[PDB]
């Protein structure tokens, strides 16, 4: 199917002492493959997937230099934003940035993105055209005018349509054994009495990859949302994901209810029904 | 400075069986700012050997983290996650239930 | 592979 490469950066200021805490993580689809944490001992970009460990010393030197340059940009930005928003040096503030590219089934460029937030709110983002900026407020409008004069969107578009997708395709090839393998959900249903006349049916989807999934309950072949609970998709901790959906039903009526599972690793959606 | 309260899920990596080694997870998400205190508890006491994922975030900029440790479910021991964040008036304790 | 553009706000 379609694939993506995405980098996430967070910097948090430390008003009491020192410089910001900086954390950067890189992903291919839902697989973390690199990380940098300013609080860690190495002070290097570190591998988190076996297929990236293949890369030579010049790759690791280059990624370490670039990620420390991103850390310095965020540190300077934290100071700039304090002034733009007329804030004191006393509070802790946060800057977040995410950028990356998507490729279609044919591994050709589909879309690029580059966005930035200050204190958890949109600040400035590159539009879908990769030519224009969306500034959320007047402080960001000042940044937009500066970047419109410094060829910033041009440089970002060249990276997103070129380097980003070329390296994504290299990673997809090198890590083929895991990155191009789909792990269909292992599904089962559990039953938990809630009284002597009602029970919860819980439909589980375990150990699946990628994280995108749909779990839906039906009653007598029509969608049911009343008395249902769906948890947010959560990491198993081993690189796969989990989810469940539950419904409270009258005891003895379990056969009317079906759980429907849709996932990229399944040729056709799965249907589960409680079997006593 | 935006303030969003964490969502918390406490669960095992694998379907739990008493006496079989497993992994206790505390997934905290949907929160802002990133400063958060998370402890995994065994009978109300904090477990010392706890690891966590690298801080990342969702579309809406809210943070997520996974805190985890090896554990062995038993009939007698109670496990839980204790979370404190600026959005909470008191630390929230969420007990582990093998059915969720 | 990270971008090499490091432009400040
Ligand atoms: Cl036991
Ligand atoms: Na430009
Ligand atoms: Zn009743």
């Amino acid at each position: 199917g379609s694939h993506s490469m995405r980098y996430f950066f967070t910097s948090v200021s430390r008003p009491g002492r020192g410089e910001p805490r900086f954390i950067a993580v890189g992903y291919v689809d839902d697989t973390q493959f690199v990380r940098f944490d300013s609080d860690a001992a190495s002070q290097r970009m570190e591998p988190r997937a076996p297929w990236i460990e293949q890369e030579g010393p010049e790759y690791w030197d280059g990624e370490t230099r670039k990620v420390k340059a991103h850390s310095q940009t965020h540190r300077v930005d934290l100071g700039t934003l304090r002034g733009y928003y007329n804030q004191s040096e006393a509070g802790s503030h946060t800057v977040q940035r995410m950028y990356g590219c998507d490729v279609g089934s044919d591994w050709r460029f589909l879309r690029g993105y580059h966005q930035y937030a200050y204190d958890g709110k949109d600040y400035i983002a590159l539009k879908e055209d990769l030519r224009s900026w969306t500034a959320a407020d007047m402080a960001a409008q000042t940044t937009k005018h500066k970047w419109e004069a410094a060829h910033v969107a041009e440089q970002l578009r060249a990276y997103l349509e070129g380097t980003c997708v070329e390296w994504l395709r290299r990673y997809l090839e090198n890590g083929k054994e895991t990155l191009q393998r789909t792990d269909a959900p292992k599904t089962h249903m559990t039953h938990h009495a809630v009284s002597d006349h009602e029970a919860t049916l819980r439909c589980w989807a375990l150990s699946f990859y990628p994280a995108e999934i749909t779990l839906t309950w039906q009653r007598d072949g029509e969608d049911q949302t009343q008395d249902t609970e769906l948890v947010e998709t959560r990491p198993a901790g081993d690189g796969t994901f989990q989810k469940w959906a539950a419904v409270v039903v009258p005891s003895g009526q379990e056969q009317r209810y079906t759980c429907h599972v849709q996932h990229e690793g399944l040729p056709k959606p799965l249907t589960l029904r409680w079997e006593p | 400075m935006i303030q969003r309260t964490p969502k918390i899920q406490v669960y095992s990596r694998h379907p739990a069986e008493n006496g079989k080694s497993n992994f206790l997870n505390c997934y905290v998400s949907g929160f802002h700012p990133s400063d958060i205190e998370v402890d995994l508890l065994k009978n109300g006491e904090r477990i010392e050997k706890v690891e966590h994922s690298d801080l990342s975030f969702s579309k809406d900029w809210s943070f997520y983290l996974l805190y985890y440790t090896e554990f062995t479910p038993t009939e007698k021991d109670e496990y839980a996650c204790r979370v404190n964040h600026v959005t909470l008036s008191q630390p929230k304790i969420v007990k582990w239930d093998r059915d969720m | 592979r990270l971008n090499e553009v490091a432009n400040n706000l």
